[PDB]
């Protein structure tokens, strides 16, 4: 901590053993890839399967 | 959409029965439906065999 | 799933066939013409598919699911199966209900029972055949008995078929050993048609 007794300063912590974390996107998606030309293509979010 | 079954109509006992369906007008890749078989013994009721789909999840 | 064995109606009348054992809403009914492939007439209970008349409607009350056909016609004569999802991903089918829209008139079945022959016993084989005919509707269950107690083994029963007089007919084949044939005197064959049963018995 920059200033410990000071509650206005954040306290940075460093771990010994790494912690396993899993973050997933339980939505199987599709890309529309709509055409907003000329030459440009936007990727829209389709339906979730 | 048409389903055409094909394979041996006559098989000997204790052997391996193999049958193959040929789809027309639709894709097996499509995630809207499952694909499988349903067998109906002669003069009897409908029995479910099984179905599968490659459209998976994260695990 | 338990589906009633038979169902009958005149043209224009409305028939309601039931199904039980469905705790979920995944219930679906099918129509199979004899000598053809089954076709789905309803899904997700009441909802109808493409090219299916309004007169087919699904319904589920409690544990009982029901199909209702109003304004009967010739093309409605077939076997109707029900099915639903169960447990995790398994699916089952009922025995199916045979609904007939045949021409008039209703009539009690007719049973003729033939004991094994003398030449047949020489092959060390014994077979009794129940001949049931001239009944409406076209769905009948057959049962076998020996003296008193019923016979659960060697029973082969086949789906009935229409005749030239438009009356349905079926035959059940019982194949057993000659030892149990001579030991048990009489063999009874019970034929159940719309609640009422018709019985025949033979002894050597
Ligand atoms: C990192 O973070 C940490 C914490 O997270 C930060 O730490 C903070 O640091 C600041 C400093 O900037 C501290 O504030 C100063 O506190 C001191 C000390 O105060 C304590 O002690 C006093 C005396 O204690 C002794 O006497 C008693 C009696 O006998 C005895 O019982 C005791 O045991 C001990 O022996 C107490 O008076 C004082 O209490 C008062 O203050 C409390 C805090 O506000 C309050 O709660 C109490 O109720 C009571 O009111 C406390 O216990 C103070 O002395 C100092 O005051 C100076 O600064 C303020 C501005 O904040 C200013 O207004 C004052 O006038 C004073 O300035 C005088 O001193 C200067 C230096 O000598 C001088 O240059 C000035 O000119 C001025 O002197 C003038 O006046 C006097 C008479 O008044 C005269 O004689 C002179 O000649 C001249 O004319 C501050 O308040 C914080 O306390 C501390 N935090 C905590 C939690 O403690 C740190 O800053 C951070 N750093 C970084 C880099 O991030
Ligand atoms: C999330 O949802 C999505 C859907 O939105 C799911 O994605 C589906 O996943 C399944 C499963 O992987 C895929 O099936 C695979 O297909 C490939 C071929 O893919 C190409 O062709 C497809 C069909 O195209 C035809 O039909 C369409 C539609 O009618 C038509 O338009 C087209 O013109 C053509 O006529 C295309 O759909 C497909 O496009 C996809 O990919 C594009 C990028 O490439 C993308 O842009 C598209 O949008 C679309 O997503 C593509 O063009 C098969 O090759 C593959 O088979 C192998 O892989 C599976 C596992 O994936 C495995 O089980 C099989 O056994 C097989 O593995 C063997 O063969 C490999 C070579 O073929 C070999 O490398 C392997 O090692 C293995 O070989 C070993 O084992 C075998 C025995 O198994 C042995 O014989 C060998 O000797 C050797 O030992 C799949 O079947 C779908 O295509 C895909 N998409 C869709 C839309 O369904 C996804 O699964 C869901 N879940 C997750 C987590 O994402
Ligand atoms: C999000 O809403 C759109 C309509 O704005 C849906 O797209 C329609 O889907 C139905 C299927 O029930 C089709 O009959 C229509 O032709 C579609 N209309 C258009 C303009 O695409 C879409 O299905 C909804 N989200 C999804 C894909 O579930």
């Amino acid at each position: 901590s920059e200033n410990i007794t000071n509650n206005a300063k954040n306290i940075l912590v460093q771990f010994n053993t790494p912690v396993q974390i899993n973050c997933t996107r339980p939505n199987n998606n599709t890309r529309k890839s709509i055409r907003i030309g000329p030459g440009q293509a936007f990727y829209a979010t389709g339906d979730i399967i | 959409p048409q389903l055409q079954e094909s394979g041996p109509t006559l098989v000997e006992a204790s052997e391996t029965l193999s049958l193959t369906c040929a789809v027309s007008g639709d894709s097996t890749a499509a995630c809207n439906s499952f694909w499988g078989w349903v067998r109906q013994p002669p003069g009897k009721g409908l029995e479910w065999v099984g179905s599968l789909s490659h459209c998976a999840s994260y695990w | 799933l338990t589906q009633p064995p038979s169902a009958s109606g005149s043209p224009g009348q409305s028939i309601t066939i039931s199904c039980t054992g469905t705790s979920n809403n995944f219930v679906s009914w099918y129509q199979q013409h004899a000598g053809k492939a089954p076709k789905l007439v309803i899904y997700d209970v009441n909802k109808r598919p493409s090219g299916v008349p309004d007169r087919f409607s699904g319904s589920k009350s409690g544990n009982t699911a029901s199909l209702t056909v109003s304004g009967l016609q010739t093309d409605d004569e077939a076997v109707y199966y029900c099915g639903s999802l169960v447990g995790n991903w398994d699916v089952i089918f009922g025995g199916g209900t045979k609904l007939t829209v045949l021409g008039q008139p209703k009539a009690a079945p007719s049973v003729t029972l033939f004991p094994p022959s003398s030449e047949e016993l020489q092959a060390n084989k014994a077979t009794l055949v129940c001949l049931i005919s001239d009944f409406y509707p076209g769905a009948v269950t057959v049962a076998w008995k020996a003296d008193s107690s019923p016979v659960k083994a060697g029973v082969e029963t086949t789906t009935p078929s229409k005749q030239s007089n438009n009356k349905y007919a079926a035959s059940s084949y019982l194949s057993l050993t000659p030892e149990q044939w001579k030991s048990h005197r009489s063999y009874s064959c019970q034929v159940t048609h719309e609640g009422s049963t018709v019985e025949k018995t033979v002894a050597p």
